[PDB]
């Protein structure tokens, strides 16, 4: 019997257990779980991991929910996660040579021997927030999911004492024992006798890579009168530069405490312990939503490559699916499937869905070789009567998009919205916080009451919907920075209950250049009739009738996954460049629309590219610009006057 | 972060009086909140869509004091219709002299100061406590709803929308019934169907519905 004192955990008992698990298991969970061809699931990333010498490895935890002999291990994992993944980075190397015996290879032996090896528990039990953490339940394994506001410097970390002695000629060296350093004051008293004569010297040594990252608790459930929080934590070297602001999260550590100093000046303090986490991993991507741009993070990819941290950045694809994709494109219904699958719990409403689909794929992202850029991105604003769904369509929107914020009103401010200075509550020094502007930055911006939105506020966006690049000059920052995000937002109508008979472009209550330079607008008139209005009803009806809206699915509609992953692949696949047919009725289109300025141009083009982009066409073609101005003009109505 | 009166309130209830003499600010929070039960803030470090859940409940008054009527309660009221669309009920409580109506209003008001015991009727109001108890036992269900009642809904909205475009935009006319008139209707059901403590809905309570949405403006035309 082999075990550690206050706990019991086994060492080769584990060992065995482990080894028999991995060469033992294969899609477990999708017959014993579920009733969802393959074969050992496991062991393929171990056979394939050894030629590409990575020291890293990823670990769910319904797996050993699903094998017989891994039940114990899941409790025992759980509730000692550091010593647990002690003994598994042990473990990984015994069957690691243990399977390399039934194999003969060329002499790489130099490397594994001299390795090292590590875990990532990724996926795991649920956690409700931190409300839950009362003390009975500290260092566990735990999850979460939130956002990100603030990023530290790094901090290194006392890792290999050098020590210099004053005489005789000799160095000496000694390493950290539970996060302390005790110097020998001797002298090697072999050599020299002197019991408190030696010396400290930092560019020896060698140092840990340690950051902060403040975070934004997003819980699923909360109790009656909760308000959001903020939370500290610890990431350590080779997890650098992975997570930082304008990234939704899903994350896993371990909860933990510690106390703090009452000064800088002795040794007294807080009987209240300050608590923190410690990260295990983190999971940047997920299934009900699209990923960033991959063309607007090469510098990070790269960096990550070399840095030899390959966490995901980017979701995966597979030929089966991709052949899938090309099947479900040759059919000629995905111009108006598309528009029925965004939204099956609201009347038609199809230019403006189809729209919101365009601005989704985005359109095309160029550069100059110094003095240019063009980003993808259109921006939108509706209007009409209200008590429709345009609120309910922006909510989806924002759920919807990863990289976005909600601003609501005249509850705004050049100052909130911009970058602007704060102080920290534990080290009391002046740090800045990002903007909701830049927070933003590739994606969604959702606004709402755009009309009572303070003058002030309203001068910012000039810029904003120009170049995409705030600029900020104010106590000790003067930097332009960059601000991708998209724009779309609603209005409300002059007065109220509208007016037929006056000309709308001076009917909102609203300068005519701000509305003008929008790329594309949405009216959502009333024109109150039968045929339009029992369909609706039954529509909103029959999603009540049921406990959760399921049956909804008739009437051809798609699954949110695959949609997702073609929206994703097409957006960062293809790049359809502009094309000669195309000029002879883009410029008639809009000549003859002019009779209102050269920003519709740009509006239309853009989504012309989107419409391109859409059909995987790696080329625009003279229909799209059919297609954008009668959608253009259906969108104004312009036959009504 | 502690929030202000509506954060306070969450999954309850809110009070405001006198709505015409807020502010503008007060009124883009309250439009954002009523549809949709978040809140949008960009001020400084706090940058959250903080969630409200809470009902509101205001009042006011018109801009004359007493109502004008020779002016449609679209112009005398103060508010726009652009937010008070989604205020999914509203109610027009004006006063006229009648000789015998007042005889017992003037009793009511002169027996309850004689003494706080409200007029002794065969009956015996409640405690907030067991009002509150049934309250909370009656928002555990969650009822359904049938098609022989989702046809005549969706025919008395039929009726209600028509009608009133057509025929209601002159003197006592306040715009026109909405998608969340509908909700509203809908949802008052379902309250219905919760009180009654049972999980279907019957055809006898759309028509109490309707009647108090049309009886609510009963006095715009004495
Ligand atoms: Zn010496």
């Amino acid at each position: 019997l082999r075990i550690i004192w206050g706990t019991n955990v086994s060492i080769q008992e584990c060992t065995t257990n482990f080894r028999n698990f991995l060469m033992s298991f294969k899609y477990k969970f999708r017959k014993i779980l579920d009733e969802r061809d393959e074969e050992l699931y496991y062991i393929k990333q171990l056979n394939e991991m050894r030629e590409l010498g990575t020291s890293n490895l990823n670990l769910d935890a319904r797996n050993l929910l699903a094998y017989k002999q891994t039940e114990d291990l899941y409790h025992q994992l759980l509730n000692y996660p550091q010593e647990v993944i002690s003994i598994m980075d042990q473990t990984i190397k015994d069957c690691m040579v243990s399977l390399i015996v039934d194999n003969n290879l060329d002499y790489d032996l130099d490397e594994i021997e001299t390795k090292f090896y590590k875990v990532r528990p990724y996926n795991v039990g649920s956690c409700k927030g931190m409300r839950e953490l009362n003390p009975n339940d500290i260092d566990k394994l735990i999850n979460l999911k939130g956002l990100v506001l603030r990023s530290t410097p790094v901090i290194p970390d006392m890792k290999v004492a050098f020590f210099k002695c004053n005489v005789c000629d000799h160095t000496m060296a000694v390493e950290i024992d539970r996060g302390v350093i005790q110097e020998p004051a001797r002298c090697e008293r072999i050599d020299c006798n002197e019991p408190n004569s030696m010396s400290l010297i930092h560019n020896r040594c060698s140092f840990a890579d340690k950051q902060v990252i403040k975070l934004q608790e997003t819980p699923d459930f909360v109790p009656d009168g909760q308000t959001p929080h903020s939370i500290s934590l610890c990431v350590y070297d080779e997890l650098v530069d992975s997570c930082r602001a304008g990234d939704r999260i899903e994350v896993t550590g371990t909860f933990r405490s510690i106390p703090i100093r009452a000064n800088s000046r002795q040794r007294v303090l807080k009987s209240l312990y300050k608590t923190y986490v410690d990260v295990v991993h983190v999971k940047k991507v997920s299934d009900k939503r699209l990923d960033v741009d991959t063309s607007t993070i090469e510098q990070e990819l790269m960096q990550n490559k070399v840095d030899h941290n390959e966490v995901e950045e980017v979701r995966q694809i597979t030929d089966q699916d991709l052949a899938k994709i090309r099947e479900v494109a040759a059919r000629e219904d995905l111009y108006s499937l598309l528009a029925r699958s965004i939204a099956p719990s609201i009347y038609e409403l199809e230019d403006v869905k189809k729209g919101i689909l365009l601005q989704l794929f985005g359109g095309t992202n160029k550069t100059f070789t110094k003095g240019g850029r063009y980003r993808g991105d259109i921006n939108i604003l509706l209007c009409g009567d209200p008590s429709t769904s345009k609120s309910q369509i922006l909510q989806y929107v924002h759920k919807i998009t990863p990289r976005g914020v909600y601003t609501s009103g005249k509850g705004s401010s050049a100052v909130g919205l911009t970058a602007y200075i704060t102080r920290d509550v534990d080290t009391k020094q002046l740090v800045l916080e990002s903007g909701a502007l830049v927070l933003s930055d590739g994606g969604v911006c959702c606004i709402d009451e755009f009309d009572k939105m303070s003058d002030s506020t309203r001068s910012v966006l000039h810029e904003v919907m120009e170049q995409q690049t705030i600029s900020i000059a104010k106590a000790g920052i003067i930097t332009t920075l960059n601000a991708r995000s998209s724009i779309l937002a609603s209005a409300n109508p002059i007065g109220s209950r509208y007016n037929p008979n006056l000309p709308v472009t001076e009917n909102i209550d609203l300068p005519p250049p701000l509305l003008s330079r929008f790329d594309l607008v949405y009216l959502v008139l009333d024109k109150v009739d039968e045929k339009n209005d029992r369909e609706l009803a039954k529509h909103l009806t029959n999603l009540y009738l049921e406990d959760k809206p399921e049956h909804i699915s008739q009437d051809d509609v798609l699954p949110v996954e695959f949609l997702t992953m073609y929206i994703s692949y097409a957006k960062e696949h293809i790049h359809p460049i502009i094309t000669e047919a195309a000029k002879t009725e883009l410029v008639r289109a809009y000549v003859g629309m002019r009779k209102a300025t050269t920003r519709q141009l740009e509006s239309m083009i853009r989504l012309a590219e989107a419409h391109a982009k859409m059909k995987l066409k790696n080329v625009v073609e003279l229909e799209d610009v059919q297609e954008a101005v009668r959608l253009i003009r259906s969108a104004i109505k312009d036959y009504a006057t | 972060l502690e929030g202000g009166a509506l954060v306070l309130a969450d999954n309850g209830i809110c009070c405001i009086d006198e709505f015409d003499k807020m502010d503008e600010s007060d009124r883009t929070a309250i439009h954002e909140v009523m549809e949709q039960q978040t809140i949008s803030i960009s001020k400084a470090g706090i940058n959250t869509t903080l969630n409200a859940r809470t009902s509101i409940l205001a009042a006011a008054n018109p801009l004359y004091g007493r109502y004008n009527p020779r002016l449609s309660p679209l112009d005398n009221i103060n508010l726009p219709a652009a937010l008070l669309s989604r205020f999914d009920i509203l109610f027009l409580m004006l006063d006229i002299p009648s000789r015998d109506d007042d005889e017992k209003l003037a009793e009511h008001v002169t027996y309850v100061h004689m003494h706080n015991k409200q007029p002794d009727l065969d009956f015996t109001p409640v405690e907030p406590s067991k009002m509150r108890e049934y309250i909370a036992y009656a928002k555990t269900k969650r009822p359904v709803m049938s098609e022989a009642v989702n046809d005549y809904v969706v025919q008395a909205y039929i009726r209600l929308r028509q009608d009133s475009k057509r025929e209601m935009d002159s003197k006592f006319s306040f715009g026109q019934a909405t998608p969340r008139t509908l909700l509203g209707i809908i949802r008052l059901s379902q309250a219905l169907a919760k009180l009654r403590l049972a999980d279907m809905v019957d055809i006898d309570d759309v028509e109490e519905a309707l009647r108090l949405v049309r009886v609510s403006k009963e006095s715009l035309y004495q």
